[PDB]
RNA sequence: UUGUGGUAGACGAGCGUUGUAUUGGAGUUGAAGUCAAAGCGUGAGCAUUGGUGGAUCCAAUACAAGUGAGAAUGCCGGCA
RNA sequence: CGAUAGAAGAAGCUGUUGGAAAGCAGCGCGCAAAAGGGUGAUAGCCCCGUAUUUGAAAUUGUUUUCAUACCUAGCGAGAUCCCUGAGUAGCUCGGAAAACGUUAUUUUGAGUGAAUCUGCCCAGACCAUUGGGUAAGCCUAAAUACUAAUUAGUGACCGAUAGCGAAACAGUACCGUGAGGGAAAGGUGAAAAGAACCCAGAGAUGGGAGUGAAAUAGAUUCUGAAACCAUAUGCCUACAACGUGUCAGAGCACAUUAAUGUGUGAUGGCGUGCGUUUUGAAGUAUGAGCCGGCGAGUUAUGAUAGCAAGCGUUAGUUAACCA
């Protein structure tokens, strides 16, 4: 018994090529390059799915530092004024968003002054 | 699978494995060895379990 | 039993296909290692081989075959530890052919052997009887005739 | 059991026939059945396939290119497995044995259990020699017997001891059905039946064979 | 509750392909194959609709293998 | 009794989709024939066959019967009668066949060389006893090996990169002084109804017409992917350092296998490919120009181990072979 099987190979390569669309040049045409680029893209996806929560926290810190620097104290002093006194688990983003709807944030920053 | 001829003439096989063999150093030079060594080597002995695999499939 | 659905209990085991990729394991190297003599086609040198070092069989002395060129004369043997389970009296070839232990086309001599006590008397007609086997058979108030 | 005789009309007889209990076993074997059906599905294989290896192909032992200095592959011979001239490296050969073995006593166990399950399955109508006759060489009467006895879409198997000739003259043009002497029924040929007609005689034989 | 990185390498469970067997069944009211699509799966992989095409084919359980390709300065054809 | 041409050889209509129905559906029917091939699509009943029953002037095969030659037949008695395979068997020198690397047995290139039923040879050097057989002359069917060939047929064998090297005018064309080496490629449609005629053009050809179910079936002729080359809606790009993607994210344009949707993606953060072999390679180490196809742990016969099954304590189990 002889088995040729050109169906399965083409279907597999078609899936790999379909994965990489919107790629420059031949990367979406030739399969040999498409597989390399899909592998590399998924590596980058795995690394960035961690780097982005590494970075968004930093952005929230930055936009909280800026808001507090216009009241007379720094972010590195505000965190004490949440943990030790008036123990609060308000998150590190929402205290950021509260500036985009301000004058409810000022209530926070003057509440810890007690 | 033919039995190795130069083996079946040196390893008699007893009941329940335990390949049997004679001892070396008994054919040539009497004086260089001692009496204790000679009468310890006359008595035949088993094969170390390390070589048991190499020999069992060799028979 | 419905050939349209015929099933066993368990016999279909992991077939190690050696060269069909990595996901199954056993892939490009195929279990042959990396780049040795065994890796190449037809590795696995001569069965008894220590690579130049004089092998165990060559190192050891040879057993002597005293009765050279002959064959040991076989015996048909009647042990007493089992012959009790066989139900028969007047043991001989003429009945051992019937009880199928011996064969009719066998001109072979008969030996008796074994220490185990036996209850009922049996009359043996055999070619050799042990000392204590004969003793055991006679303590059962049987007899043994030693054919010549 | 209540094995009962059928007439040619399709209407049953009124006097069923009891059975010796040695035929019907209390213990069933389901592994030897499977082994028997495989060993009979094998042994039905001619195995006449063949293919040419590296050497049998009319081919060139001349080396196509010199080993070095010409920048191309090494490529010793024209008819190699990876060339398109084609030396199929392993391929199928005409010597494969394709044969399996099953201990005779295991086969008797399998036949005994398959008879036990098939012969208590409300289709094994017992038949007599009479309607083996009274059906001429014509098959129309046999088709009427099948239709009246509601056995059209089944695959009914006739088992006979004396191998009557009026019967097998019929049912030969029928692709569904088939008649066999007792010594020619196999485990596959029997557990495929899905409906069978045993003649009253062979029981005496069958009980002897276990 | 304790764990779950991993080459060589040991072990386990599995998908797919081609065909045979019996069992069901779809098909000129358009079968496989082929492209396209904004689906479903833990993966091998699997469906749905439409255009083309113009006759075979799909699922369930076993069985048998020329059974699974990105690399061999690989072979053949085509094309840059 | 066959082989070589052959003869007879049962059974169906109606409706729907339909280009054509033999499908699908309704009601029947025949069978020693529901093997197969064709017929506008898948037919048991349209045809050709098949099962079955049959038949040869001529040539040929196997067997049998009757006659016919040639060959072939048996049990005893007498007696120092004669015969019973000569450069032969042995022995020696060099070698070999035989399972044996030279050894009884067997053969022999050179040399020598006997005996005659109270005999000769043999039973692994050799002698005696016992026992077996009579060389040195010829002939011999059957079982056995093989199939390029003739006929019938089969395939869990290939299906145009396969399978014979070869599906066709293949051992051709072609290479070589010569021996020799040695390819590739098939499919309109059911049927040519092979595309009259018209326009452009020198013409091939093309565009309408025409036949046809379809001419995106048109002679480039089944299907018709990919690499590859051109055209086009939508979005972006001409101060920008780039293994070319990813995570965020605007604006823009659309609208789906209805989904926290789709295509592009100004701009931020981040980012030195894949196999191989190596202590370690982004590698200034090597392989791959790209796409498609082909292509690499099988098989026979045995050994051991694990798992499952049958059978079991005078157990278990067949091989060859025969049906
Ligand atoms: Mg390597
Ligand atoms: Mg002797
Ligand atoms: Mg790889
Ligand atoms: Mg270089």
């Amino acid at each position: 018994m002889r088995i040729k099987g050109g169906k399965q190979t083409r279907v597999r390569r078609k899936k790999w090529l379909k994965q990489a669309s919107g790629s420059f040049g031949t990367r979406h045409a030739s399969y040999k390059v498409a597989k390399q680029t899909v592998i590399q893209a998924a590596k980058y996806a795995y690394r960035d799915r961690r780097n982005k929560k590494r970075d968004f926290r930093s952005l929230w810190i930055l936009r909280l530092n800026a808001a507090l620097r216009e009241q007379g104290m720094t972010y590195s002093v505000f965190i004490n004024l949440l943990k030790k006194h008036n123990i609060e688990i308000n998150r590190k983003v929402l205290s950021e968003l509260a500036i985009k709807e301000p004058s409810k944030f000022n209530l926070i920053v003057q509440k810890v002054k007690s | 699978m033919k039995v190795k001829s130069a083996a079946k003439k040196r390893f008699k096989l007893t009941k329940s494995g335990q390949i049997k063999r004679k001892h070396a150093y008994t054919s040539h030079l009497a004086p260089h060895k001692t009496t204790k060594q000679k009468r310890h080597l006359r008595k035949q002995g088993t094969v170390s379990a390390s070589d048991f695999k190499r020999i069992g499939n060799l028979i | 039993l419905n050939q349209l659905k015929s099933v066993p209990k368990a016999r279909n085991h992991k077939t190690k296909t050696l060269g069909r990729g990595h996901g199954s394991g056993l892939g490009k190297t195929s279990g042959r290692g990396q780049k040795g003599q065994k890796a190449r086609k037809s590795g696995l040198t001569r069965p008894g081989f220590e690579g130049g070092q004089t092998p165990l069989y060559r190192r050891l002395p040879k057993f002597g075959n005293a009765r050279k060129g002959f064959l040991k004369q076989e015996w048909v043997v009647l042990n007493l530890n089992k012959i009790a389970k066989l139900k028969l009296d007047k043991i001989n070839r003429a009945s051992l052919i019937e009880k199928q232990v011996i064969s009719a086309k066998s001109q072979l001599p008969i030996k008796l052997i074994g220490h185990t006590k036996l209850e009922k008397p049996l009359h043996f007609e055999v070619h050799k009887v042990s000392k204590q086997a004969l003793k055991a058979v006679e303590n059962a108030n049987g007899s043994v005739k030693l054919l010549e | 059991a209540k094995l009962k005789l059928i007439k040619i009309d399709g209407s049953f007889e009124t006097e069923p026939v009891k059975l010796s209990p040695g035929l019907i076993a209390k213990e069933l074997k389901q592994q030897p059945v499977f082994d028997a059906v495989l060993v009979e599905q094998a042994s039905w294989r001619q195995g006449t396939h063949s293919i040419l290896t590296k050497g049998e192909v009319r081919g060139g032992g001349k080396k196509p290119y010199k080993q070095k200095h010409t920048g191309k592959a090494r490529q010793g011979s024209t008819r190699n497995p990876h060339f398109v001239g084609g030396g199929i490296v392993f391929g199928p050969k005409p010597n494969r044995n394709y044969s399996l073995k099953l201990n005779k006593k295991a086969h008797t166990a399998a036949l005994h259990t398959v008879w036990s399950e098939k012969l208590a399955s409300d289709n094994t109508h017992l038949v007599d020699q009479n309607l083996f006759n009274k059906t001429e060489g014509k098959t129309k009467v046999m088709m009427q017997f099948l239709k009246s006895a509601k056995l059209l879409d089944k695959n009914v198997l006739f088992v006979v001891n004396t191998l009557n000739t009026n019967l097998e003259q019929s049912t030969s043009n029928i692709k569904n059905v088939q008649v066999k002497h007792l010594d020619k029924v196999s485990v596959r040929d029997l557990m495929l039946a899905n409906a069978l007609l045993v003649e009253k005689e062979v029981l005496k034989a069958l009980e002897g064979k276990f």
